[PDB]
C-alpha cells in the first residue's frame, strides 16, 4: 500500500491531461521533490511543461511551485523565467515568507529580471522588520545571482546580521550571495562567520560557506 | 409553311435552358469535406501516427 513507483503513474496521468491548472500543477512538483525523483527526466519534464502552460497563478501555488523547482535540482531555463510574470505581477499580493522564495528560485535560477529585484528589494527594506533572517538571506542570494549588484539591499541585510545573530544555513546563504556580489565587508562576514561552530547540519552549507570565504580571501574557520 | 406554327424554340433549347448547370451532388459534401477532416485528424488528434503536437511543442525530457 506504500506505493512510491505508483504513484509516479498517477502523477504521471496528472500532467498529462488536458487542462492542468497551477494548483494541480504545484502540487505535482511539490510532490516530486519530497519523492526525490532525479531518476525520472520526463516526469519532471512534463511538470514544467504544465508549468508555462498553467495561466492563473495564486501567491501559493507560484511559491510551492519555485521552491520544488529550485529544491529539486531541476533546471529549464524558459519555464522558470517566464515564471517572474505570475511574480511581477502578484508582487504586492506575496507573503513576506514568500517572497523570500520567489526571489531565491528565479534569482538562483539566473533569470535576467530587473524589475523583478528592483521591485522585491525596494519591498525588503520598505519591511526590513518584517522579515525573518532567513528571508532576508534568501532575497540577497536571489538578487545576486540575479546580475542586479544592489548594495542597497546588501547594507540592509548586513544591519539584520549584526543586530540578530542567524543561522548557521542562513549565514552560508548569505556569505554565498556577498561572494558573488564581490564585498568582503569585514563587519558582515565577521557576524555571519560566528554562526558556524554551533553544529551545522548540511555539508552544502558548510562548503558553500568555504567557497564564500576563499573567493572573498577571508580565511578558513 | 406549317413549321412556322410548331414551336420555334427548339427541343435542344429547353433542355439546356432547364437544366443549365450540373446540380450538386448529396455525396459531395460528405466525401469532400471527410477528406479534409482527415488531416484535422492526422494533424491534431493525439492518437494519430502524424501528430503536430511534438513539432510544434517540443518534448521537455
Amino acid at each position: 500500500e506504500n506505493d512510491v513507483p505508483a504513484i509516479l503513474k498517477e502523477i504521471d496521468s496528472l500532467v498529462s491531461r488536458e487542462a492542468v491548472s497551477a494548483k494541480e500543477v504545484s502540487d505535482a512538483a511539490v510532490a516530486l521533490t519530497y519523492l526525490q525523483v532525479k531518476a525520472n527526466r520526463r516526469l519532471w519534464g512534463k511538470v514544467l511543461e504544465k508549468a508555462g502552460a498553467a495561466q492563473d497563478y495564486d501567491a501559493a501555488s507560484l511559491t510551492n511551485l519555485l521552491w520544488a523547482i529550485n529544491t529539486g535540482g531541476v533546471e529549464h531555463f524558459k519555464t522558470v523565467a517566464e515564471l517572474a510574470g505570475p511574480a511581477v505581477s502578484l508582487l504586492p499580493s506575496l507573503s513576506p515568507v514568500q517572497l523570500s522564495i520567489v526571489v531565491e528560485a528565479l534569482g538562483g535560477a539566473g533569470v535576467k529580471n530587473y524589475e523583478l529585484y528592483n521591485k522585491a528589494s525596494a519591498v525588503v527594506v520598505s519591511k526590513i522588520g518584517e522579515f525573518k533572517p532567513a528571508e532576508i538571506a534568501r532575497v540577497l542570494y536571489g538578487v545576486a545571482f540575479g546580475g542586479v549588484n544592489d548594495v542597497a539591499l546588501a547594507k540592509a541585510a548586513g544591519k539584520v546580521f549584526a543586530s540578530t545573530e542567524v543561522d548557521s544555513r542562513t549565514a552560508a546563504q548569505a556569505l554565498y550571495a556577498l561572494a558573488k556580489l564581490g564585498r568582503a565587508d569585514k563587519a558582515t562576514v565577521d557576524a555571519l562567520l560566528k554562526s558556524f561552530k554551533k553544529g551545522t547540519e548540511s555539508a552544502s552549507d558548510a562548503a558553500a560557506a568555504s567557497f564564500a570565504l576563499g573567493s572573498l580571501s577571508f580565511k578558513a574557520e | 409553311d406549317r413549321v412556322l406554327s410548331l414551336p420555334a424554340v427548339s427541343k435542344n433549347q429547353v433542355l439546356e435552358n432547364v437544366f443549365h448547370t450540373a446540380p450538386k451532388a448529396p455525396v459531395e459534401h460528405l466525401e469532400k469535406m471527410v477528406s479534409a477532416n482527415s488531416k484535422v485528424y492526422d494533424a491534431l488528434n493525439l492518437q494519430s501516427k502524424r501528430v503536430l503536437i511534438w513539432q510544434v511543442k517540443p518534448a521537455l525530457f
